[PDB]
């Protein structure tokens, strides 16, 4: 029964961890844009990796 | 003084010289703010076109 409760929550909760690993990979692609373009440093760009790693 | 006295002078030919030197001054002032807001516009023009 604990094995079964598991089972039918982990689905949902790697659903919503890898939908949060997208987000953060999509916003530090945006950080990278601002950066390629020249407003922002790379002190922000490396500050966003952080946060997707 | 640019011109020969007596003459025929046409439409916009300079006449004077009233010693630039300041007015000269601040077009090199507003030229210099302009070049930077320009890039600003035109790195933002980059930007929005997927909105970041």
């Amino acid at each position: 029964a604990d094995g079964l409760a598991a089972r039918g929550t982990f689905t949902e909760q790697l659903q919503a961890q890898r939908d949060l690993v997208k987000a953060s990979d999509e916003y530090y692609q945006l950080a990278d844009k601002r950066y390629r373009t020249g407003v922002d440093n790379y002190l922000t760009l490396l500050d966003a990796q952080r946060s997707l790693f | 003084r640019l011109f020969k006295e007596g003459s025929d002078v046409k439409a916009g030919q300079q006449l004077y010289q009233i010693d630039p030197a300041t007015y000269e001054a601040d077009y090199q002032s507003a030229q210099a703010n302009l070049a930077s807001t320009q890039e600003q516009a035109q790195r933002y023009k980059l930007l929005v076109a997927d909105q970041a």
